[PDB]
């Protein structure tokens, strides 16, 4: 009895395949900002995929790019959770 | 066994690679604000009891060397492994300060058959980097 | 301002 | 606004770059497992957790049987890609 | 709001594309066992109250045509949308009976700005297809 | 037997 060599990986990407990812000059990247915020608030309450889903909603709803360049202004972003995990992940006891 | 075992003696390593300043020959901008990310991540995973290691401005070669080195440690008493990558990127690619690294080369070190003391344990890669040049214009709703 | 990675 | 790529989920049967496996009589490992887990958990588990149980079923309970040694005794992990913004309960 | 709203009058469509027999042009073998898959899916999503539609042996152009037509319906009273693709594939590619079609072309019809009656609702794509020619030899646990 | 698609 074996397991796949690619099993039990999780790749939490900041953005969807093919897309730019956004970073605020002063506050940091939208994704990392939101990831840390959600881990701080929910690592003692929620399974990790549900935390990352909260991160997806935070990035998608609370951020929009502000740029002096019209080409790069008012854009949006969705992170991309890629799970090859085989069990639920809880950071609490 | 629906949940990973996270009561090993140690939560695990949290490796943070924080690339801010790139060689001008790559034509690549400085990543203002990434120090805020790196410090935020260090504190966050510290409160989760991960042994955090912060790393700044690593070349292509230093990233690969760091990654194999870490994968060759004894992770037997560790519950999980976390790597955060903060850089420029393209689809499938993270940038060292001097050039691109295939993401598959970094993660291959931790494969179930190449890092046996992490076999069966969650390997988390957190990637803040571009994946191409498409822009999401959004939809009003 | 926001910038891309 | 919301992103135009938000609220998608791509439940891939296999990891990027890899073969995906199908039993000539029982069907594909992934679909077999996806249906069994939905049958047993769709009235009680969030979809991501259902899909995680699918991953574990494919990874632990299937292994290829082939007369061709090249293709024999191989394994498979599915690949959950979520751009979802909320939890999903079918009930 | 933490959970998708799933008490619309209809759960939604479940489109199953079941490609078993391919053109001699392509040299791909018949996909025996996939009718078992397609019937299993039909029953499973019937039990979840989806309006299931099974389609067999579609060309690339028929797939594109169907997905475009489906994305142009009025999904206003539907909670979600599900598409299952059962075929040969390559990375980012699903096969019609006579050649490859980019998965991105299929899913773009349902983009938040392109299918407004599914904006804000979960769009589920279930893909049974290869993604390349790598073999996972596994590791002994 | 199992086969790949």
């Amino acid at each position: 009895h074996k397991i796949p060599v690619e099993a039990d990986f999780l790749y939490a990407y900041s953005t969807a395949p093919g897309y730019y990812s956004w970073r605020n000059s002063k506050d940091g990247s939208w994704f990392i900002q939101s990831l840390c915020a959600m881990l701080k608030q929910y690592a003692d309450k929620l399974e990790f995929m549900h935390i990352l889903t909260r991160v997806n909603r935070k990035v998608a709803t609370e951020f929009e790019s502000f740029s002096f360049d019209a080409t790069f202004h008012a854009k949006k972003q969705i992170p991309c959770i890629v799970s090859m995990l085989t069990k639920e992940l809880y950071f609490y006891h | 066994d629906n949940s990973y075992k996270m009561d090993y003696p140690e939560m695990g390593l949290c490796i943070i690679i924080n690339n801010k300043n790139f060689h001008k020959s790559t034509g690549m901008t400085s990543r203002s604000g990434t120090d805020v990310d790196a410090a935020n991540l260090r504190e966050t995973f510290r409160n989760l009891k991960y042994e955090v290691r912060n790393k700044n401005d690593l070349t292509r070669e230093e990233i690969v060397e760091l990654m194999r080195d870490v994968s060759k440690e004894d992770h037997s008493k560790r519950s999980s492994f976390v790597c955060v990558l903060l850089s420029h990127g393209e689809e499938g690619i993270i940038f060292g300060t001097n050039g691109p690294v295939d993401l598959k080369k970094i993660t291959n070190f931790f494969r179930g058959d190449r890092c046996r003391s992490l076999t069966g344990k969650p390997k988390l890669f957190i990637i803040q980097a571009c994946r191409g040049t498409e822009l999401d214009c959004g939809i009003e709703t | 301002v926001d910038v891309v990675d």
